[PDB]
């Protein structure tokens, strides 16, 4: 069924790096508006990143300059590299395909927890 | 950066009655909105977007309203499974950017 | 008209006054790169290209050399080394209706980034699977032309700004648009220095 499955979630020592990956099925990603969302335990949600269909990507300000989205078009999947995870970045990360005025984000991913040593 | 505040925080209503949920904006959000029901354990689900347009499939039992800085979601007859968290998402600035609310906890009996 | 398939005009063979340009009262923002306003008033060129259109107020920051966003990446994209200036007016009265002055449909679905000055007016259905919405419904039936819904309750950031961009070309220039200095009556019957057209 239409779905988004995620990977890369785990635990890493501060200052370290990590890479989140997002796989899809029965639907393409290369030609689909992609949006990565995340959630800290107990709080709301926040738009983290987006990659377009021409390549011009964008990131939120809170994570600007540190995270980089990429996607293996050949096998219909999305990726988000993270580094220097600090005390804030402990959160569950979601993958989303946002359309906007013609249907807001609908198909989402099971999520993936990303915590730090402390 | 429009800050959204939901209300009330919690709600426990007997089965079979109506439910009224308010979502309050801090600036002009006209009719750019959406409502997500994030049943505990997985990603949210869109119920009603824009001002009151019902997302596909979404039972007609839901109704959204409001404009400007104040919006409201209303449920006709709460069933036992309606207990979940709900969020009002605005998108008056689509070009990658979004701002969520504080969420509302709804329960039954 | 719209930012979707904007309107253009090629000025040539005239004396570019400029006395009103950037000097009329209700102008909101004017800024040029490469040329100073006064130098512009004394600069001279072969031809001019004016490209007027209407965009949403919160998107005016995207009209800039190589600037990236939505209107400047999929709708209308100006080069990176574009020398010249743009002007934008808050048409929060001239083009707006409580019913929605959305006659214009901006571009929200494009297959690939824009080349500088690439008119990409098209009527298609951006999609994911086999067919477009003519034979499919719900999934992959998207249409890039989205209305604006300009109405007065909208805040400034969402009021249709009318914008006009000037591009002076200088290749092989038998310049036909110039004339900042043309006056002073000639003194007669006295030994005088004269400067007649050079």
């Amino acid at each position: 069924e239409v779905q988004l499955v995620e990977s890369g979630g785990g635990l890493v020592q501060p200052g370290g790096s990590l890479r989140l990956s997002c796989a899809a099925s029965e639907i393409t990603v290369s030609r689909n508006y992609m949006s990565w969302v995340r959630q800290a335990p107990g709080k709301g949600l926040e738009w983290v990143s987006v990659m377009f269909a021409g390549g011009s990507t964008f990131y939120a300000d809170s994570v600007k300059g540190r995270f980089t989205i990429s996607r293996d078009n050949s096998k219909n999947t999305l990726y988000l590299q993270m580094n220097s995870l600090r005390a804030e970045d402990t959160a569950v990360y979601y993958c989303a395909r946002d359309l906007g005025v013609v249907g807001a984000t609908d198909y989402w991913g099971q999520g993936t927890l990303v915590t730090v040593s402390s | 950066e429009i800050v959204m505040t939901q209300s009330p925080a919690t709600l426990s209503v007997s089965p079979g009655e109506r439910a009224t949920l308010s979502c309050r904006a801090s600036q002009s959000v006209s009719s750019d909105l959406a409502w997500y029901q994030q049943k505990p354990g997985q990603a949210p689900r869109l119920l009603i977007y824009g001002a009151s347009t019902r997302a596909t499939g979404i039972p007609a039992r839901f109704s959204g309203s409001g404009s400007g800085t104040e919006f409201t979601l209303t449920i006709s007859s709460l069933q036992s499974e309606d207990s979940a968290v709900y969020y009002c998402q605005q998108y008056n600035n689509w070009p990658p950017g979004y701002t969520f609310g504080q969420g509302t906890k709804l329960e039954i009996k | 008209a719209s930012v979707y398939a904007w309107n253009r005009k090629r000025i040539s063979n005239c004396v570019a006054d400029y006395s009103v340009l950037y000097n009329f009262a209700p102008f909101f923002a004017f800024k040029c790169y490469g040329v100073s306003p006064t130098k512009l008033n004394d600069l001279c060129f072969t031809n001019v290209y004016a490209d007027s259109f209407v965009i949403r107020g919160n998107e005016v920051s995207q009209i800039a050399p190589g600037q990236t966003g939505n209107i400047a990446d999929y709708n209308y994209k100006l080069p990176d080394d574009f020398t010249g200036c743009v002007i934008a007016w808050n048409s929060n009265k001239l083009d707006s209706k409580v019913g929605g002055n959305y006659n214009y449909r901006y571009r929200l679905f494009r297959k690939s980034n824009l080349k500088p000055f690439e008119r990409d007016i098209s009527t298609e259905i951006y999609q994911a699977g086999n067919k477009p919405c003519n034979g499919v419904a719900g999934v992959n039936c998207y249409f890039p032309l989205q209305s604006y819904g300009f109405r007065p309750t909208y805040g400034v950031g969402h009021q249709p700004y009318r914008v006009v961009v000037l591009s002076f070309e200088l290749l092989h220039a038998p310049a036909t648009v110039c004339g900042p200095k043309k006056s002073t009556n000639l003194v007669k019957n006295k030994c005088v220095n004269f400067n007649f057209n050079g």
